[PDB]
C-alpha cells in the first residue's frame, strides 16, 4: 500500500497521488489552446448534461489579470480555486511592482504553488489541469500549460481533456505560424467537431490585436460562423 | 503542517526499535578511530568516495567548534551537518553570554540534549550518527562520542562505523595512559590501517589533533610524510 | 499539539476510552466512605506499606483545604493532577465569594473537568473517582462520588474500589438508622464494611474523619487496632 | 476499503471517493425545486415529518434582502453555511451599500465549502443548495453542491427521488420566460407534485415556498400562505 | 496522518497503559543504584556499565547526580532521557529558591518532576521519559529522607527500595526501621550489591552533614578498597 | 480507525449516526406542549437504594422560563447546558427582553456539530455531544418544545419522547394527546411513564417532574406534589 | 572617547585613546576601544560604552560562526552589514558609532558605522566627540598611499592630538596595525601621561580603626 | 496615609493598624481590618493605594493559603516575606504597579519571631520595630526611645499605647481607634483594640 | 511496520525514502554531465521535445541562480523549480545579508541541508531532483557541485545526472586519467559514447562558466554548432 499518500514514493520513484489526479482530468472534456503571432484563441468543449442549465452555465474560460486566461480541464472546484489565487497573485504582483505581470513569472508562479502543494500527506494534490495566455506588446503570444504534478511549459497549441489524443494531431497538421487569428478561431471549431465523437456547445475566447490584450467571449458572432463548420 | 507525534516508541519488550536501528546505521557508517592522549588527542577518519572523481578538499569530516573542539562521525551523511550546524551554535551562545570558549563537557552536554528531542517530539526520526568529540578544555585534553540515543562517555580511545570491535579491542591492547605525541597517530594510522579496503592512500585519510593550540585540521602533506614513515 | 481525537463513539454508542478508565477505577485500591449524619468517614484499604513504605507518602486520603477531603481510586498519578487543580480553584472559590467552600461546588468542578478531557483533542480522560466528602454553611455532611465520564453522584455509601461491589451491596444491607449517632457505629461500620474484603487493621486500613467544620483527623494504627477489636468482638 | 481514511486520496480511476459521496449525502436529503422566470423565480419545498407533527423541519431559508435559499442535507451544516452567506450578504449591504450580486455570492461560497475538500481530515459541507436571488438581470438560481461546483441552471430539483421531478421539468422549459406568478408557481408545484410516493397530496402542512424577484422582497410562504395555491388534480 | 501515530495514550483494554509498562520492563534490563536511609544520612549505592578499560575520569559519575547542597538523584533505565529531565528538575529546584529563598524541601522537588512526567504520558502523544529515577535529600521539617519515582507518575518514601534488576525482598528482612547507623547501611549496601567489586564497578555515593549544612560525598576510590575488605562472611 | 470528519457507506457521518445511539442508552424524558404550559418528566434511573435521589438533575432550568430535559450520555450536555444559559443572560443582557426557543436552540444545536480532529485551539471539542435533549420553554408565540438530535437537528414538539422508550412511548403518545391542558396531561404523561416501568412503581423518588406554565415562570416539582398527584392514579 | 584609523598601502591602523567617563568623572583609566572581531578584523568603538561591547560581541560570534560556516577567512564587507544591518533595526536607540577596519581577499579598507546605521567607505575615519580633535590632524599631514611607520606615527599623533584638548581624553594610546600578514593589536602605545607621585606615607599598623565585631572564618579545612 | 505599626518582641511580634477606611473629604465605616489572616502564624498588613490593598495581599494570602492546604506544613514567614516581595517586584515594573506598602508580622517555630518591610518598590528588609504612612514620621523615634532588645509583653502594649498617643496628639488625621494583634508562640492572639 | 511508507529508520539502518527518491530522479531522463576546465566550467545535458508542438525555448533545465552560478537539474521536473526558487532564493538571501555573492559551495550546502530536512522530519517526501551547479569565486578555480535528494554533495570534478549515470562516469573516469579549455572531446562526447546519437545542436544545451568571463552563458545553434563541428579530427 505505497499509494493514497503525496510524500510517500513508489518503489521505483512515482508518486501516485500525481498520476492519479493526472487521470483525473483525462475523465473531463477537453480545451485547446492556438498560439499564432497576433494572440493565443481558446476554445473548450462543453458537456451540457440536462436542458436545466443556461449558457455559461459553468465558466470554463476564465480570466485572471484582464489579459491572461483560464481554459481549465479537470475539477472546476479546484479549478476554480486556483484562478481566484491566480487573480490575487498577479494582483499582488500589480500592487507590488506597478508593472503589468508578464506571464512567464505567472505561470512559473502558480506552477510552484501547486507544486509545492505536492509535497504533503496534510493536502492532497490539485485534481485540474489548465492553461495560460496572453501578450504584451512586446512580449510574444505567450500561454503555458500547468499539470497537477506543477509542471508549466511553454507551448504552441497545447491540448488537455480527456479526448486530447485525438486533439494533438489536427493542432499539429494545422499551419501554426504565420495566420492572423481571425481564422483559427474559425477552424478552432473544426478541432472541437472532430473531437466530439458523440451537445457540444462550445465556447471561445481569445487575446489578440482585435482584443488589445483583453478577453472576450468571442464577441458573438462566430457562434453562428464556425458553427457552420458542420458536416465537416 | 507538523505532526506532534514521536515515531519514536517503545516496543513490546521493552526497548526504542529506532535507536538500534539508528546504531545499526552508525555501525553499517564509515570507520572513525579516536585516541585520547597524554597531552592531545587525535580523530582519525576514513573517506573513502566511489570513485578517483571528487574533489577531496571540498568536504570534511574533522571539523572544528569555532574555537578548540572537533567533532568526527561515523553514519548518515549530512545529519552530522545539521549536529555541527546546531553545535556551533550552541557554543556561540555560551561564548557570547559566557565570554570563554566552551568547555568540552558542557557542549556535549548541550548536542546530547539536542539529539535527544529527535528520539521525540512529532515525526522526526533520530538522527543515526554517533559522532566523537575532542577538546583540549583547561589542563588535560577531553573526549565523548553522543550516540543518535543521546547518551555520552568519556574513555582514552575508541573507534567506530565498520568493524569496531576490532578497533576497540586492538586499542584496549595497544594503549598506555602516557602516550602522548605521534605515536597516538601512529596506532591510529594502523587502526585505520587494519581494514581501509587497501592501499592506505592519504587522500581517504584525514586526522586532526588538539595539542593544546586548538583543534587544527591537519594538511594532506602531513597524514602522506607519516604515511612515508610507518 | 498532538490533535488525535481519541474519545470516540464507536458503534452501538459505546464510548470505549471511558469504559476502559472504568476498568482502571476497578483496578486500584477499595476506597469507601460513611456519610455518617454528623460525621462523615472514608477508608481505603492499602498494601504492605509497613515492610518499608512512609505511611505519610502512601496517602490514598487528601485534604482539600479543610473541610472537604478525597479519597481517590485508580491509577493514583493521574488523581494528584485533580488533587492539585481542584485545590487551586477551591482557593479562588475562596477568593470571590469567601465561604467554607460547598462540596457540591467543588465537585461539579471534577466532574466538569474529567468531562473536559473527554472532549479535548488527545488526552485520555482519566482513571480516577473521587468520594468528595465535607460540609457546608450548615452541617449537611454531604458526600459525592465522581466518575471518568464526569458524572456524579450524591450518594451516601459508593464504595468504588477494586473489590467494592461487595462492600456496596453490603452496605445496601447494613445501613439504615443504626449509624446515626456520634463516631462509633459510623467507623465501626467502615472498618467491618473493608475486613470484609481483606485482613487485620494493623497492616492494612487507614481512616480519616471529619466533624463540623473542624479537625480532619487520620488515625494512627495504634488507635485504628482498638475499633479493629471492637468489630472482632462483634 | 483503504479508502477510509479519506479526503486526501484519490481512487486509481479519477475519484476522490468521498465528495462524489457527499452528493450521495444530498441525495439521500428530503425533495425541492427551484425555477425561474423572466422576471421572478420561485422556490417550492416538500417538507419530511419524521415525528409526530412538526414544523417538518422548515427547508427554505431567509438569507438576505431578495437572495433566498433552499437547504437539502445536513441541517446544522446547512445553517452554519448561511450563518456564513448571511453574514457576508450583509457585510456587502455595510461596505459598498450595494445589493450583493447572486454569481459573487454563490461563487465564494463555492471557495468558502472548498477548502475542506483540500485539506486533511476535515468532511465536507454535506448540503445541496439551491439558492435563488434578483440581482440587477434576471433572477439567476443556482444549485450548489456539496462538491464545491455550482451550476448557473434554471428549474433545477434536488432531493429524494428528485429526478422525476427534473424529467417533467425539463420537457416544461418552454413555458417560461412568460407565465406570471399565479400560473408560475402552480407550474412548480405540478413539478414537485411526482417525488411524492403517488399517494394525492401537497398538503398546506408539509409544502413550503419562497418568492423572489421584480419588486418584492423574498418572501417566505408557510403553512397558511401556501394554501391560495391550490390546483392540478394528478 | 492517523495510520502513523504510535497513540501512547490510549488505555488497554485491560485498563492500563502500554508505553507506561513498557518502560517498566526498561528498567530490569539496566538499573542497580539501592539506597539506605538512617538516624544519620542518606546513600545511594550504584553499578556501572560493564568491564571495559577504556574510561579515563568521571568527575561524577553518570549515576549520581548533584541537585542542590542537600539533594541528590540516581537514575535507572534509558540515560538519554533522564539527563534531560535532571537538568529540567534542577531548574526547578533553583526556582522555588527564587520565589522563596527555600532550599526546596524535596517532596515538593518529586511532586513537580512526578508532574511534569505524568503530564507527558497524559497528553502530547509522545513517548514516556523511560526512567524510575530517585532522589535523597534533607529538610528542615522532615529527617533525611528519600523518594523513589517512575515513569507511571506516582512515587513515594521508599525507606531502603532499589531499583532496576534483582528486586529488594532482601532488604525488607534485614532493614531496622528504628536505628540503623550509617556505618552499617553502608555494610548492608556492599551485602546487597556483594550478592547482586572495588568503584572499577561500583559506584556508591553518601550524604551527611557536619553543623547544618549537608555534605554530599562521593565515596572516593581506597573507601571502596576498605569496606569490600570488611565481610569475612556476610 | 478512521478519524470523525468521515461519512459512511450508508450516507451519514460515522460519529452522527453513533451518536444517535448512546441515546437508546440512558433514561427516558419525555414532554408535552399544551395550550396553557408544558410539562416535562423524566425517570431518572436511580441504581442502588442506599442513597439519596434528590440530586440527579435532569430536569435543568435554563432560565426562568425555558427548562431542558436531557438524557443518554448524561452530564456531556454541562457544557452546552452552560452555553444555553450564558446565551440566554447574553440575550437579556445585550438586548433587554426574554427569548424565544429558537434562540436558544438554534444557539445549543450550533455547537452539536461543530468538532474535528485538526482544527483550530484545542479547546474544541473531538467527539460530537451524545445527549439529546428538548426544550420546554413558555414564549409570546405559545408555550413549545424543541426536540433536539445530537446532529444539531431541531424540531418543532408537541408530544415527544427520548431515551431507551423512543418507540413505544412515543407511539404510546402518538394516540393520547390532541386538546389542551386542563392539569390532566401531566397526569396521562407518567402514565405513560407508569407503562414505560424498569424497576419500581413510579414514586416520588424516581422520577423528576416539572412544568412551564405561562402564568408563572417554572416549577420543578418538589415531593408530596408528585406524590399528590401520583395518589391519583 | 577619541578614536581613529588609517587605511595604507598594506594595511590598515586603528587607534583610541583608555578612558571611560561615566557622567563627569572618569570610572576607569584604562580599558580596550579596540574590540575584537576576527583575525583579519578589529572594529572600534565609541558612543555607549556597553552598547559597543554588546553589538560586537553579537557580531564577533555570528562573524566567526560565519567563517567557520564558509571555511574560508571571513571578509570586512560583512562585518560592514551584519553591523548595518542589525544596528539598523534597532531605529538607533543603540548608541555605538563604532568603525571598523579589516585586510582581507578584495584589499585593505575600513568602515565607519553611525549609531543610526550610515555606512561610510573611507580612507581615514574619526568617532567620538575626541573626532573633532582629530580630524584636523588627518587634514594637514595625511598622504595618501603612505608608509606604515608614519602611519602609526600619523594615529598616534591623531589620537595624541584627541589627548591634549578634549575633555572625553584617555590616558594612555593603544593602536592596531592590521596587515597583510601579520597582525599587531599592541597595548598601550604611548603613554603621555604618568600618575606622579605622592609625598609622606599615610597608616600605622593596627590603628586608625573602630572596630565594632570581627568574625574570622577559614576555607580550606 | 494610613498607618502600620509593629514591634518585635523576644518570642512575639505585635501589629496595629488605624482603623479608619478614608475617602476623598470624610471616613467611611472604621472597622474595614487592615490585618489579613495569613495561615496560622503569619499575619500581614498593607496600605498604600486604595483598591490594591484589598486585591494584592488577598492573593498572597490566597497562594500561602494554597501551599499549607496543599502540602500539610505552612510556610516560614521568611519564605513568606520573600514570596510576596518576588511577587510584588515582578508585578511592579511590567503594567500595573501594585502601589502597596506591606508589613510582615510573623514567626517560626524552631526561629525567632520576625517583621519584615517593604516599601512600594518591593524591597524587603528585617527590622526590630517598623512604621507606615505618613504617621511613621513622628512616632518612631518613640520606639527609638524606649525599645529595648528584650521588652516583656505589657511593657511593649503601653509602649505601643504611648506611640498612639503621641499619634493623636500631633498627627493631623482622626484616628482614634487602632486594631491591635500579637502574634506569639500559641497562635494569632489580639489584644483589645485601642480607642480614645 | 512502516519503514517503506515514513521517512524513519528501517532495520540495518537504511531508510527507504531516499533510494525510492532517487529512483525518482532517473524517471523520463534528460541528462547532463559537466565539465570542468581549469579555466572554464563547461555545462553540458541533452533534452529532448516530444512533438514539435512544445516551445523548444520554454524547456529547459539549465537555470540561473545568479551573475555567477548556474545550474542544471535531471530529476522530476515537477520538484526541480521548486528547489531552484529555493536556491535563487538563498543566493539574493545571501547577497542581501553577507554582503559578497554567494560561492557556490555553501549555497549547495545549503539546499543540502533543506533537503536534509526534507529527509529528516516525517510529512513530506524528499524532493527527487539533484542540482548539477557549477560557478567560480576569486579564490579557488572553477566548481561544481551536486547535492542529492539526501543531502550529500560532494565536490566533483565530473560525474553526471540522470539516466545513464554509471556509462557517464566511467566514460569520464577512463578519459581523465590521462590528464581543456575546449572541451570538446570531453563534453559532448560524453553524452554521443553513452547513449550513441550524434547529435544535432538542437537537443543539447550547455551552459558555460569562464575565468575570463564569470558570467553564466547558455550558448546557442551558432557556437554549439561550430563546437559539435569541431568533432571531425
Amino acid at each position: 500500500g505505497y499509494d493514497l499518500s503525496a510524500s510517500t514514493f513508489s518503489p521505483d520513484g512515482r508518486v501516485f497521488q500525481v498520476e492519479y489526479a493526472m487521470k483525473a482530468v483525462e475523465n473531463s472534456s477537453t480545451a485547446i489552446g492556438i498560439r499564432c503571432k497576433d494572440g493565443v484563441v481558446f476554445g473548450v468543449e462543453k458537456l451540457v448534461l440536462s436542458k436545466l442549465y443556461e449558457e455559461g452555465s459553468n465558466k470554463r474560460l476564465f480570466n485572471v489579470d484582464r489579459h491572461v486566461g483560464m481554459a481549465v480541464a479537470g475539477l472546476l472546484a479546484d479549478a476554480r480555486s486556483l484562478a481566484d489565487i491566480a487573480r490575487e497573485e498577479a494582483s499582488n504582483f500589480r500592487s507590488n511592482f506597478g508593472y503589468n505581470i508578464p506571464l512567464k513569472h505567472l505561470a512559473d508562479r502558480v506552477a510552484m504553488y501547486v507544486h509545492a502543494y505536492t509535497l504533503y500527506s496534510a493536502v492532497r494534490p490539485f485534481g485540474c489541469s489548465f492553461m495560460l495566455g496572453s501578450y504584451s506588446v512586446n512580449d510574444g503570444a505567450q500561454l503555458y500549460m500547468i499539470d497537477p504534478s506543477g509542471v508549466s511549459y511553454g507551448y504552441w497549441g497545447c491540448a488537455i481533456g480527456k479526448a486530447r489524443q485525438a486533439a494533438k494531431t489536427e493542432i499539429e497538421k494545422l499551419q501554426m505560424k504565420e495566420m492572423t487569428c481571425r481564422d483559427i478561431v474559425k477552424e478552432v471549431a473544426k478541432i472541437i467537431y472532430i473531437v466530439h465523437d458523440e451537445a457540444f456547445e462550445l465556447e471561445l475566447s481569445w487575446v489578440g490585436e482585435l482584443t488589445n490584450g483583453r478577453h472576450e467571449i468571442v464577441p458573438k458572432d462566430i457562434r453562428e460562423e464556425a458553427e457552420k463548420y458542420a458536416k465537416e | 503542517r507538523g505532526y506532534s507525534f514521536s515515531l519514536t516508541t517503545f516496543s513490546p519488550s521493552g526497548k526504542l526499535v529506532q535507536i538500534e536501528y539508528a546504531l545499526a546505521a552508525v555501525a553499517g557508517g564509515a570507520p572513525s578511530v579516536g585516541i585520547k592522549a597524554a597531552n592531545g588527542v587525535v580523530l582519525a577518519t576514513e573517506k573513502k568516495q566511489k570513485s578517483i572523481l571528487y574533489d577531496e578538499r571540498s568536504v570534511h569530516k574533522v571539523e572544528p567548534i569555532t574555537k578548540h573542539i572537533g567533532l568526527v562521525y561515523s553514519g548518515m551523511g549530512p545529519d552530522y551537518r545539521v549536529l555541527v550546524h546546531r553545535a556551533r551554535k550552541l557554543a556561540q551562545q555560551y561564548y557570547l553570554v559566557y565570554q570563554e570558549p566552551i568547555p568540552t563537557a558542557q557542549l556535549v552536554q548541550r548536542v546530547a540534549s539536542v539529539m535527544q528531542e529527535y528520539t521525540q517530539s512529532g515525526g522526526v526520526r533520530p538522527f543515526g550518527v554517533s559522532l566523537l568529540i575532542c577538546g583540549w578544555n583547561e589542563g588535560r585534553p577531553y573526549l565523548f562520542q553522543s550516540d543518535p540515543s543521546g547518551a555520552y562517555f568519556a574513555w582514552k580511545a575508541t573507534a567506530m562505523g565498520k568493524n569496531y570491535v576490532n578497533g576497540k579491542t586492538f586499542l584496549e591492547k595497544r594503549y598506555n595512559e602516557d602516550l602522548e605525541l605521534e605515536d597516538a597517530i601512529h596506532t591510529a594510522i594502523l587502526t585505520l590501517k587494519e581494514s581501509f579496503e587497501g592501499q592506505m592512500t592519504e587522500d581517504n585519510i584525514e586526522v586532526g589533533i588538539c595539542n593544546e593550540a586548538g583543534f587544527r585540521r591537519l594538511t594532506p602533506t602531513e597524514v602522506k610524510d607519516y604515511l612515508a614513515a610507518i | 499539539s498532538y490533535d488525535r481525537a481519541i474519545t470516540v463513539f464507536s458503534p452501538d454508542g459505546h464510548l470505549f476510552q471511558v469504559e476502559y478508565a472504568q476498568e482502571a477505577v476497578k483496578k486500584g485500591s477499595t476506597a469507601v466512605g460513611v456519610r455518617g449524619r454528623d460525621i462523615v468517614v472514608l477508608g481505603v484499604e492499602k498494601a504492605s506499606v509497613a515492610k518499608l513504605q512512609d505511611e505519610r507518602t502512601v496517602r490514598k486520603i487528601c485534604a482539600l483545604d479543610d473541610n472537604v477531603c478525597m479519597a481517590f481510586a485508580g491509577l493514583t498519578a493521574d488523581a494528584r493532577i485533580v488533587i492539585n487543580r481542584a485545590r487551586v480553584e477551591c482557593q479562588s472559590h475562596r477568593l470571590t465569594v469567601e465561604d467554607p467552600v460547598t462540596v457540591e461546588y467543588i465537585t461539579r468542578y471534577i466532574a466538569s473537568l474529567k468531562q473536559r478531557y473527554t472532549q479535548s483533542n488527545g488526552r485520555r480522560p482519566f482513571g480516577i473517582s473521587a468520594l468528595i466528602v465535607g460540609f457546608d454553611f450548615d452541617g449537611t455532611p454531604r458526600l459525592y462520588q465522581t466518575d471518568p465520564s464526569g458524572t456524579y453522584h450524591a450518594w451516601k455509601a459508593n464504595a468504588i474500589g477494586r473489590g467494592a461491589k461487595s462492600v456496596r451491596e453490603f452496605l445496601e444491607k447494613n445501613y439504615t438508622d443504626d449509624a446515626i449517632e456520634t463516631d462509633d457505629l459510623t467507623i465501626k461500620l467502615v472498618i467491618k464494611a473493608l475486613l470484609e474484603v481483606v485482613e487485620s487493621g494493623g497492616k492494612n486500613i487507614e481512616l480519616a474523619v471529619m466533624r463540623r467544620d473542624q479537625s480532619l483527623k487520620i488515625l494512627n494504627p495504634e488507635e485504628i487496632e482498638k475499633y479493629v477489636a471492637e468489630i472482632e468482638k462483634e | 476499503n483503504q479508502y477510509d481514511n479519506d479526503v486526501t486520496v484519490w481512487s486509481p480511476q479519477g475519484r476522490i471517493h468521498q465528495i462524489e459521496y457527499a452528493m450521495e449525502a444530498v441525495k439521500q436529503g428530503s425533495a425541492t425545486v427551484g425555477l425561474k422566470s423572466k422576471t421572478h423565480a420561485v422556490l417550492v419545498a416538500l417538507k419530511r415529518a419524521q415525528s409526530e407533527l412538526a414544523a417538518h423541519q422548515k427547508k427554505i431559508l431567509h438569507v438576505d434582502n431578495h437572495i433566498g435559499i433552499s437547504i437539502a442535507g445536513l441541517t446544522a451544516d446547512a445553517r452554519l453555511l448561511c450563518n456564513f452567506m448571511r453574514q457576508e450578504c450583509l457585510d456587502s449591504r455595510f461596505v459598498f451599500d450595494r445589493p450583493l450580486p447572486v454569481s459573487r455570492l454563490v461563487s465564494l461560497i463555492g471557495s468558502k465549502t472548498q477548502i475542506p475538500t483540500q485539506r486533511y481530515g476535515r468532511r465536507p459541507y454535506g448540503v445541496g443548495l439551491l439558492i435563488a436571488g434578483y440581482d440587477d438581470m434576471g433572477p439567476h438560481i443556482f444549485q450548489t453542491c456539496p462538491s464545491a461546483n455550482y451550476f448557473d441552471c434554471r428549474a433545477m430539483s434536488i432531493g429524494a427521488r428528485s429526478q422525476s421531478a427534473r424529467t417533467y421539468l425539463e420537457r416544461h422549459m418552454s413555458e417560461f420566460m412568460e407565465c406570471n406568478l399565479d400560473e408560475l408557481v402552480k407550474h412548480g408545484l405540478r413539478a414537485l407534485r411526482e417525488t411524492l410516493p403517488a399517494e394525492q397530496d401537497l398538503t398546506t402542512k408539509n409544502v413550503s415556498i419562497g418568492i423572489v424577484g421584480k419588486d418584492l422582497e423574498f418572501t417566505i410562504y408557510d403553512d397558511d400562505d401556501v394554501s391560495p395555491f391550490l390546483d392540478g388534480l394528478e | 496522518s492517523r495510520r502513523y501515530d504510535s497513540r501512547t495514550t490510549i488505555f488497554s483494554p485491560e485498563g492500563r497503559l502500554y508505553q507506561v509498562e513498557y518502560a517498566m520492563e526498561a528498567i530490569g534490563h539496566a538499573g542497580t543504584c539501592l539506597g539506605i536511609l538512617a538516624n544519620d544520612g542518606v546513600l545511594l549505592a550504584a553499578e556501572r556499565r560493564n568491564i571495559h578499560k577504556l574510561l579515563d575520569e568521571v568527575f561524577f559519575s553518570e549515576k549520581i547526580y548533584k541537585l542542590n547542597e542537600d539533594m541528590a538523584c540516581s537514575v535507572a533505565g534509558i540515560t538519554s532521557d533522564a539527563n534531560v529531565l535532571t537538568n529540567e528538575l534542577r531548574l526547578i529546584a533553583q526556582r522555588y529558591l527564587l520565589q522563596y529563598q527555600e532550599p526546596i524541601p524535596c517532596e515538593q522537588l518529586v511532586t513537580a518532576l512526578c508532574d511534569i512526567k505524568q503530564a507527558y504520558t497524559q497528553f502530547g502523544g509522545k513517548r514516556p521519559f523511560g526512567v524510575s529515577l530517585l532522589y535523597i535529600g534533607w529538610d528542615k521539617h522532615y529527617g533525611f529522607q528519600l523518594y523513589q519515582s517512575d515513569p507511571s507518575g506516582n512515587y513515594g518514601g521508599w525507606k531502603a527500595t532499589c531499583i532496576g534488576n534483582n528486586s529488594v525482598s532482601m532488604l525488607k528482612q534485614d532493614y531496622k526501621e528504628g536505628e540503623m547507623t550509617l556505618k552499617s547501611a553502608l555494610a548492608l549496601a556492599i551485602k546487597v550489591l556483594n550478592k547482586t567489586l572495588s568503584a572499577e564497578k561500583v559506584e556508591i555515593a553518601t550524604l551527611t552533614r557536619e553543623n547544618g549544612k549537608t555534605v554530599i560525598r562521593v565515596l572516593k576510590q581506597k573507601e571502596v578498597e576498605q569496606l569490600i575488605k570488611k565481610h569475612e562472611e556476610e | 480507525d478512521r478519524g470523525v470528519n468521515t461519512f459512511s457507506p450508508e450516507g451519514r457521518l460515522f460519529q452522527v449516526e453513533y451518536a444517535i445511539e448512546a441515546i437508546k442508552l440512558g433514561s427516558t424524558a419525555i414532554g408535552i406542549q399544551t395550550s396553557e404550559g408544558v410539562c416535562l418528566a423524566v425517570e431518572k434511573r436511580i441504581t442502588s437504594p442506599l442513597m439519596e435521589p434528590s440530586s440527579i438533575e435532569k430536569i435543568v432550568e435554563i432560565d426562568a422560563h425555558i427548562g431542558c430535559a436531557m438524557s443518554g450520555l448524561i452530564a456531556d450536555a454541562k457544557t452546552l447546558i452552560d452555553k444555553a444559559r450564558v446565551e440566554t443572560q447574553n440575550h437579556w443582557f445585550t438586548y433587554n427582553e426574554t427569548m424565544t426557543v429558537e434562540s436558544v436552540t438554534q444557539a445549543v444545536s450550533n455547537l452539536a456539530l461543530q468538532f474535528g480532529e485538526e482544527d483550530a485551539d484545542p479547546g474544541a471539542m473531538s467527539r460530537p455531544f451524545g445527549v439529546a435533549l428538548l426544550f420546554g420553554g413558555v414564549d409570546e408565540k405559545g408555550p413549545q418544545l424543541f426536540h433536539m438530535d445530537p446532529s444539531g437537528t431541531f424540531v418543532q414538539c408537541d408530544a415527544r419522547a427520548i431515551g431507551s422508550a423512543s418507540e413505544g412511548a412515543q407511539s404510546s403518545l402518538q394516540e393520547v394527546y390532541h386538546k389542551s391542558m386542563t392539569l390532566k396531561e401531566a397526569i396521562k404523561s407518567s402514565l405513560i411513564i407508569l407503562k414505560q416501568v424498569m424497576e419500581e412503581k413510579l414514586n416520588a423518588t424516581n422520577i423528576e417532574l416539572a412544568t412551564v406554565q405561562p402564568g408563572q415562570n417554572f416549577h420543578m416539582f418538589t415531593k408530596e406534589e408528585l406524590e399528590e398527584v401520583i395518589k391519583d392514579i | 572617547t577619541t578614536i581613529a584609523g588609517v587605511v595604507y598601502k598594506d594595511g590598515i591602523v586603528l587607534g583610541a585613546d583608555t578612558r571611560a567617563t561615566e557622567g563627569m568623572v572618569v570610572a576607569d583609566k584604562n580599558c580596550s576601544k579596540i574590540h575584537f572581531i576576527s583575525p583579519n578584523i578589529y572594529c572600534c568603538g565609541a558612543g555607549t560604552a556597553a552598547d559597543t561591547d554588546m553589538t560586537t560581541q553579537l557580531i564577533s560570534s555570528n562573524l566567526e560562526l560565519h567563517s567557520l560556516s564558509t571555511g574560508r577567512l571571513p571578509r570586512v564587507v560583512t562585518a560592514n552589514r551584519m553591523l548595518k544591518q542589525m544596528l539598523f533595526r534597532y531605529q538607533g536607540y543603540i548608541g555605538a558609532a563604532l568603525v571598523l577596519g579589516g585586510v582581507d581577499v578584495t584589499g585593505p579598507h575600513l568602515y565607519s558605522i553611525y549609531p543610526h546605521g550610515s555606512t561610510d567607505k573611507l580612507p581615514y575615519v574619526t568617532m567620538g566627540s575626541g573626532s573633532l580633535a582629530a580630524m584636523a590632524v588627518f587634514e594637514d599631514k595625511f598622504r595618501p598611499d603612505m608608509e606604515e611607520e608614519e602611519a602609526k606615527n600619523l594615529v598616534s599623533e591623531a589620537i595624541a592630538a584627541g589627548i591634549f584638548n578634549d575633555l572625553g581624553s584617555g590616558s594612555n594610546i593603544d593602536l592596531c596595525v592590521i596587515s597583510k600578514n601579520k597582525l599587531d593589536f599592541l597595548r598601550p602605545y604611548t603613554v603621555p601621561n604618568k600618575k606622579g607621585t605622592r609625598l609622606g606615607r599615610y597608616r600605622c599598623e593596627k590603628g586608625t580603626t573602630a572596630v565594632l565585631t570581627e568574625k574570622i572564618t577559614p576555607l580550606e579545612i | 496615609m494610613e498607618y502600620l505599626i509593629g514591634i518585635q518582641g523576644p518570642d512575639y511580634v505585635l501589629v496595629a493598624s488605624d482603623r479608619v477606611a478614608a475617602s476623598n473629604i470624610v471616613q467611611m465605616k472604621d472597622d474595614h481590618d487592615k490585618m489579613f489572616k495569613m495561615s496560622e502564624k503569619i499575619l500581614l498588613l498593607c496600605v498604600g493605594e486604595a483598591g490594591d490593598t484589598v486585591q494584592f495581599a488577598e492573593y498572597i494570602q490566597k497562594n500561602v493559603q494554597l501551599y499549607k492546604m496543599r502540602n500539610g506544613y505552612e510556610l516560614s514567614p521568611t519564605a513568606a516575606a520573600n514570596f510576596t516581595r518576588r511577587n510584588l517586584a515582578d508585578c511592579l515594573r511590567s503594567r500595573t504597579p501594585y502601589h502597596v506598602n506591606l508589613l510582615l508580622a510573623g514567626y517560626d517555630e524552631h526561629e525567632g519571631p520576625a517583621l519584615y518591610y517593604m516599601d512600594y518598590l518591593a524591597a524587603l528588609a528585617k527590622a526590630p520595630f517598623a512604621a507606615h504612612g505618613y504617621g511613621a514620621f513622628l512616632t518612631l523615634s518613640i520606639l527609638d526611645r524606649y525599645y529595648t532588645p528584650t521588652i516583656s509583653r505589657e511593657r511593649a502594649v503601653e509602649l505601643l499605647r504611648k506611640c498612639l498617643e503621641e499619634l493623636q496628639k500631633r498627627f493631623i488625621l482622626n484616628l482614634p481607634t487602632f486594631s491591635v494583634r500579637v502574634i506569639d508562640k500559641d497562635g494569632i492572639h489580639n489584644l483589645e483594640n485601642i480607642a480614645f | 511496520g512502516f519503514d517503506r511508507h515514513i521517512t524513519i529508520f528501517s532495520p540495518e539502518g537504511r531508510l527507504y525514502q531516499v533510494e525510492y527518491a532517487f529512483k525518482a530522479i532517473n524517471q523520463g531522463g534528460l541528462t547532463s554531465v559537466a565539465v570542468r576546465g581549469k579555466d572554464c566550467a563547461v555545462i553540458v545535458t541533452q533534452k529532448k521535445v516530444p512533438d514539435k508542438l512544445l516551445d523548444s525555448s520554454t524547456v529547459t533545465h539549465l537555470f540561473k541562480i545568479t551573475e555567477n552560478i548556474g545550474c542544471v537539474m535531471t530529476g522530476m521536473t515537477a520538484d526541480s523549480r521548486s528547489q531552484v526558487q529555493r536556491a535563487r532564493y538563498e543566493a539574493a538571501n545571501w547577497k542581501y545579508k553577507y554582503g559578497y555573492e554567494i560561492p557556490v559551495d555553501m549555497l549547495c550546502k545549503r539546499i543540502a541541508d533543506i533537503s536534509q530536512v526534507y529527509t529528516q522530519n516525517a510529512e513530506m517526501r524528499p524532493l527527487g531532483c539533484c542540482m548539477i551547479l557549477i560557478g567560480i569565486d576569486e579564490e579557488q578555480g572553477p566548481q561544481v557541485y551536486k547535492c542529492d535528494p539526501a543531502g550529500y554533495y560532494c565536490g566533483f570534478k565530473a560525474t553526471a545526472a540522470g539516466v545513464k549515470q554509471t556509462e557517464s562516469t566511467s566514460f569520464l573516469e577512463k578519459k581523465v586519467k590521462k590528464k581543456f579549455e575546449q572541451t570538446v572531446e570531453t563534453a559532448i562526447t560524453c553524452l554521443s559514447t553513452v547513449l550513441s546519437i550524434d547529435f544535432k545542436p538542437s537537443e543539447i544545451e550547455v551552459g558555460v562558466v569562464t575565468v575570463e568571463n564569470p558570467k553564466f552563458r547558455i550558448l546557442t545553434e551558432a557556437e554549439i554548432d561550430a563546437h559539435l563541428v569541431a568533432l571531425a579530427e
